[PDB]
């Protein structure tokens, strides 16, 4: 896939991504918070078309993730992450995806997410988390 | 020791 | 403020 | 189960942890690091015993944890933390106890575990961990 790297920002105001029944997450891009500003992050799209977009727009800065949970699976056969869920202290967004495969979550106690960082080609190959108090 | 600052990352889930 | 440092805390994995 | 809180020390010099290979973790402590002195946390232990004694001696400070994992499962009608492994630079420890449930995991990319807290009844009930830079 194409490596992205958001870097570390002050929150996160939204999330847009997209997915598909049968397969997997395809794009994903976020609007952070950058210091009070909201901060465009870039659209880091899939090699190839077909999926369902999906908008979380959050109440910032009073509603924030709270637990990030997914499956990971073989598709075409690469390891990619086939499912998201976004749990906030508001809801519950998700699951978007096929929720088939090795579960994975993250939650926090204490701290947030700031960033977001992975590969994607045809699909979300991998991810990770920036934290931060 | 460089001018980057540095935060907590969690992760990779997904492919190696 | 507290004057107790603070740390970021990830978890409880295990009974909800 | 009782509750426990390590609370945050500057790194991990030993895990100390028991479990039975028919049900689930049943003890749990930790020899932290203290600005280079060893700190002997509290042994966490379950209301039972009987458990096979595990010694996990890291080699501090180039040794450290870089992903924690295991399984949740039910144990007579409880959720229980069923399995860990931990995965330092060096080498694997685990898996201890039983891997059969729901899986997570929690890999770090940059940062150090410095600190458990969670609760233990006959079984480790769950946990989690501090982190910092
Ligand atoms: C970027 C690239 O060359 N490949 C991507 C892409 O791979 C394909 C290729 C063809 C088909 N197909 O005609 O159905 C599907 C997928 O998507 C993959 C999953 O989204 C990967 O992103 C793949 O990149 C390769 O990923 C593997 C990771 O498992 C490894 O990282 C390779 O070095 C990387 O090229
Ligand atoms: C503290 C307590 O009363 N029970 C613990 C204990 O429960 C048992 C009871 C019987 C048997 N047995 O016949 O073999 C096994 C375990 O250990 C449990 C698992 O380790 C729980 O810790 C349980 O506490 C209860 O736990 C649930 C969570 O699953 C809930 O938090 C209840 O408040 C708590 O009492």
């Amino acid at each position: 896939g194409k490596a992205f790297d958001d870097g570390a920002f002050t929150g996160i105001r939204e999330i847009n991504l997209s997915y598909n029944k049968e397969t997997a997450i395809g794009d994903f891009q976020v609007v952070y918070d950058l210091n009070g500003s909201p901060y465009v992050g870039q659209n880091h799209k899939s090699f190839i078309t077909g999926f369902t977009p999906v908008k979380i727009s959050l109440d910032f800065p009073s509603e924030y993730i709270m637990e990030v949970s997914g499956y990971t699976g073989n598709v075409s056969g690469y390891v990619v992450v086939r499912s998201l869920t976004f749990k906030t202290n508001k809801k519950t967004y998700g699951p978007y995806g096929v929720t088939s495969g090795t579960p994975f979550n993250l939650p926090i106690e204490n701290g947030l997410i700031v960033g977001f960082k992975g590969s994607i080609g045809y699909w979300l190959d991998y991810f990770s988390m920036y934290l931060s108090l | 020791q460089s001018g980057i600052s540095q935060t907590v990352i969690v992760g990779p889930w997904g492919a190696k």
